[PDB]
């Protein structure tokens, strides 16, 4: 079962790159696309998210998309920038200009089909598509835009294929323009529609760990990206690598999802680390168990006991006793059953892997559905009315063709979104 | 690609192309011939640098500039001055009379004779490029060809470019440094007329600059080469992420994302610092939190109003030379809690930064000290209307009496353009009272 991966926009790119650069190493592929590994374990699923090519050459199933050659030309001489088939990186040159329009009505409309086409050629080659799987930023305007206006045309063109996005919020923290909660706004609107599962990547969080945890002074998008590339390997791990379930993206969503609307997703992440500080001592696995569950860990700028979780997907990965994860994992559960809704029964499932990502012995990550969500979508909301209210900086967007009404829709579809996720908050 | 080509208009906007022409070879290390050692992609390329000059296959680096007079004496000055090698005949247009300090006459009686040709002229520099961004123009309100013709430009750049950015540099007036007693009516005019053609106007204040020479330079009585060699350092630093890269460069059209909130009010306030002597700066390292607490002096802006009394809309900080966003972060939040910096209601109180690590330049035998941090802020207040109270009011002292008026009505003009002129700057003066207000 195969997964066209698909990067949209300059922090998209930057998160996608970083991510083939990080999952490659674990499947022991280098640059040149030549494996040279030792476990047979690396090889078994990795047609999910490679292709084979004659001298048993692995090259990403990866399709990178911008408006400005800018990010895809640092992509390419990256570490593994070579190793992308040179046909998928597709790129505009006018740019988004941090505009939802831009991206998803005029500079993004005149780009959209040379980028199905190279989806459709990848797809032809699939065995079995089982999906496709997006990575970009909500706050600008090519990964936010023109993103969303992808996921749009691929829902048309492949109606019964999952839909996966690693979305990243914006924050005044981590802020590039005024206009981000507008182009976030906008975006999640067509997220809510047109994808199946989404995971919440927050800024805001990701600055917050940064800074007060991993106790980085000033954290540049660097820092923020390790935390993300860590995320990103480990709620894939079951994808990856031969497990007990052998996961694929539609018995996820089946197993994650109650309500079709609610499907985004805070991912957690333990230990927390900063780059280059290397850690000597291996997490036992109650202390793995204990911070995956803490907020601090939490990817999403949202405190988890404000909330109850519907689902829980774990993956513990490294050498160690399956039956003490089992335990401590079963104990989160009877400690704090509060917290897990009754009316969904043995909501809570783990998994393990026994490589484990590199630099750490052993880690654990966190897949959550959460009521408590809803403090993210509200943060953003509360950010667009503050300047909706008196149209502040909208000219940007009807200079597009844009209208009013279109963002009055947009703020009400998110506004019914939280009123849903506190719903079953008080179930 | 993302070309940018500079417009130069009448005496101000020529001799301040000038001083910001010969500003930009020295920070690039070109020559005054147009050869640039360093640039080994010759005839050609896509460098930074290249948004403001093309090449010749002969390896000269010609500026996407064309220089525009009614009056050839000052634009003789560039065809027979050190960086005349620089530029193709072509690019330096000049007619055999001025507008008089008229802007009817800058606008029609003889504007009207070379606008086609300026046009053609225009037309040539951007058929060279692969991707033009948008225009920068320069003139004065005051003078009768950097009024009038300017702002004839402007309305025809707008039919044959659409909606390509246009921005301003606007010299505003001053009583020291003044050339005619109609400025003021000059001044009205053409802000009322380029108002729907322009995204983003800044101005400079003569006073203010007129001040700074006195004030920081001790220069007793400061000429119009004193004024413009510290305006092109501000100039530098607003299109310095234009003309270089840098992973913390900022582009100006991010910037600018943020600056302009509705279509007209999109005239930001620049400060910059630091304006030092070399006497001064002798043993004297002027550090990132002194420079950036320098942004909010007062003494320090373009534009002669106190943002202290007014709200701001957007606050940016374009900072050039040895910075690190460390001690920017240190600065502001230490500037946050002891400066009367407030914000309005429905906006971000988030300062955005930009560094660009190419240290600042200055021209030989210039005032300015050499330093290895400076900082150019662009603020969005409301304060700035000050500036249009003061001209509004010159303005309705003498056309109350209609003084001067026939100068105009001689030309052509109708005393109906005058009173639809100062309305236009009166719902202006209104609109920036508006956004200021708390939302409801
Ligand atoms: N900062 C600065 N201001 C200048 C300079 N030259 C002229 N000005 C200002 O420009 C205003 C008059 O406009 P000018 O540009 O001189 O006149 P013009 O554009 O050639 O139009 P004409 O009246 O036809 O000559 C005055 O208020 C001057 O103070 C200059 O070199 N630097
Ligand atoms: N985590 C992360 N976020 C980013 C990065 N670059 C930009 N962003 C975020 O994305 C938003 C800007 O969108 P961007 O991707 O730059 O616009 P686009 O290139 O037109 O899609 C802002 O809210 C930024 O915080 C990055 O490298 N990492
Ligand atoms: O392997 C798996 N396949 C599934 O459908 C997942 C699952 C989620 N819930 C399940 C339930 C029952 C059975 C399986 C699963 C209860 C609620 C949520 C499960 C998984 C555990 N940790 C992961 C980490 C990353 C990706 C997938 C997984
Ligand atoms: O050079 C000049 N050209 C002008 O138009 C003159 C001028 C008069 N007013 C001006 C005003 C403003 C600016 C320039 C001038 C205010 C009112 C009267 C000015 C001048 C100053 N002293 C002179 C002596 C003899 C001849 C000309 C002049
Ligand atoms: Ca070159
Ligand atoms: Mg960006
Ligand atoms: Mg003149």
């Amino acid at each position: 079962r195969e997964i066209v991966h698909i990067q949209a926009g300059q922090c998209g790119n930057q998160i996608g790159a970083k991510f083939w650069e990080v999952i490659s190493d674990e499947h022991g592929i280098d640059p040149t696309g030549s494996y040279h590994g030792d476990s047979d374990l690396q090889l078994e699923r990795i047609n999910v998210y490679y292709n084979e090519a004659t001298g048993n050459k692995y090259v990403p199933r990866a399709i990178l998309v911008d408006l400005e050659p800018g990010t895809m030309d640092s992509v390419r001489s990256g570490p593994f920038g070579q190793i992308f088939r040179p046909d998928n990186f597709v790129f505009g040159q006018s740019g988004a200009g941090n505009n939802w329009a831009k991206g998803h009505y005029t500079e993004g409309a005149e780009l959209v089909d040379s980028v199905l086409d190279v989806v459709r050629k990848e797809s032809e080659s699939c065995d079995c598509l089982q999906g496709f799987q997006l990575t970009h930023s909500l706050g600008g305007g090519t990964g936010s835009g023109m993103g969303t206006l992808l996921i749009s045309k691929i829902r048309e063109e492949y109606p019964d294929r999952i839909m996966n996005t690693f979305s990243v919020m914006p924050s005044p923290k981590v802020s590039d323009t005024v206009v981000e909660p507008y182009n976030a706004t906008l975006s999640v609107h067509q997220l809510v529609e047109n994808t199946d599962e989404t995971y919440c990547i927050d800024n805001e969080a990701l600055y917050d760990i940064c800074f007060r945890t991993l106790k980085l002074t000033t954290p540049t998008y660097g820092d923020l990206n390790h935390l993300v590339s860590a995320t990103m390997s480990g709620v894939t791990t079951c994808l990856r690598f031969p497990g007990q379930l052998n996961a694929d993206l539609r018995k996820l969503a089946v197993n994650m999802v109650p309500f079709p609307r609610l499907h985004f997703f805070m991912p957690g992440f333990a230990p927390l680390t900063s780059r280059g500080s290397q850690q000597y001592r291996a997490l036992t696995v109650p202390e793995l168990t204990q911070q995956m569950f803490d907020s601090k860990n939490m990817m999403a700028a949202c405190d988890p006991r404000h909330g109850r979780y519907l689902t829980v997907a774990a993956i513990f990965r490294g050498r160690m006793s399956m039956k003490e994860v089992d335990e401590q994992m079963l104990n989160v559960q009877n400690k704090n059953s509060s917290y897990f809704v009754e009316w969904i029964p043995n909501n809570v499932k783990t998994a393990v892997c026994d490589i484990p990502p590199r630099g750490l012995k052993m880690s654990a990550t966190f897949i959550g559905n959460s009521t408590a969500i809803q403090e993210l979508f509200k943060r953003i909301s509360e950010q667009f009315t503050a300047m909706f209210r008196r149209k502040a900086f909208l000219h940007w967007y009807t200079g597009e063709g844009m209208d009013e009404m279109e963002f009055t829709e947009a703020e009400s579809n998110m506004n019914d979104l939280v009123s849903e996720y506190q719903q079953y908050q008080d179930a | 690609m993302r070309e940018c080509i500079s417009i130069h208009v009448g005496q101000a906007g020529v001799q301040i192309g000038n001083a910001c022409w010969e500003l930009y070879c020295l920070e690039h290390g070109i020559q005054p011939d147009g050869q640039m050692p360093s640039d080994k992609t010759i005839g050609g390329g896509d460098d930074s640098f290249n948004t403001f000059f093309s090449e010749t296959g002969a390896g000269k680096h010609v500026p996407r500039a064309v220089f525009v007079d009614l009056e050839p004496t000052v634009i003789d000055e560039v065809r027979t001055g050190t960086y005349r090698q620089l530029f193709h005949p072509e690019q330096l247009i000049t007619g055999k009379e001025d507008a008089a300090n008229n802007y009817a006459r800058g606008h029609y009686t003889i504007g009207k004779e070379i606008i086609d040709l300026v046009l053609d002229r225009i037309r040539k520099l951007a058929d060279q490029c692969t991707g033009l961004q948008g225009f920068l123009v320069f003139h004065s309100f005051g003078g009768g060809t950097g009024s009038g013709f300017t702002s004839l430009l402007m309305e025809r750049l707008s039919v044959d470019y659409g909606k390509k950015s246009k921005l301003e540099f606007s010299i505003y007036p001053a009583p020291q440094v003044s050339t005619a007693v109609v400025e003021p009516y000059n001044s009205i005019l053409t802000t009322h007329t380029t108002l729907e053609h322009s995204d983003c106007a800044f101005m400079v204040d003569n006073e203010a600059i007129y001040d700074i020479c006195r004030r920081n330079l001790d220069i007793e009585r400061p000429t119009y080469t004193n004024l413009n060699r510290l305006i092109s350092q501000i100039v530098s630093s607003i299109t310095a992420s234009l003309r270089f890269d840098g992973a913390l460069n900022v582009d100006l059209t991010e910037f600018q994302t943020n600056l302009v909130p509705y279509p007209r009010i999109h005239f930001p306030l620049a400060t910059y610092a630091p304006v030092i002597s070399a006497e001064k700066a002798y043993h004297e390292q002027l550090s990132v939190a002194e420079i950036t607490n320098a942004c909010f002096e007062p003494a320090n802006q373009m534009v002669k109003c106190d943002p202290r009394h007014g709200k701001y809309m957007a606050c940016c900080l374009l900072y050039r030379g040895d910075v690190v966003p460390k001690d920017v972060n240190a600065a502001i939040a230490t500037i946050k809690t002891k400066r009367s910096i407030q914000f309005v209601d429905w906006c971000p109180t988030g300062f955005k930064v930009g560094i660009n690590y190419q240290p600042p330049t200055v021209v030989p035998g210039g005032d300015l000290a050499k330093v290895q941090r400076a900082v150019c802020m662009l603020s969005n207040t409301t304060a700035i209307a000050e500036a249009w109270a003061r001209l509004d009011h010159k303005f309705d002292l003498m056309y109350a009496k209609r003084a001067f008026v026939h100068w105009y009505v001689g030309e052509g003009m109708e005393e109906g353009e005058f009173s639809e002129a100062r309305e236009d700057m009166a719902a202006l003066e209104k609109d920036y009272e508006e956004v200021g207000v708390d939302s409801v």
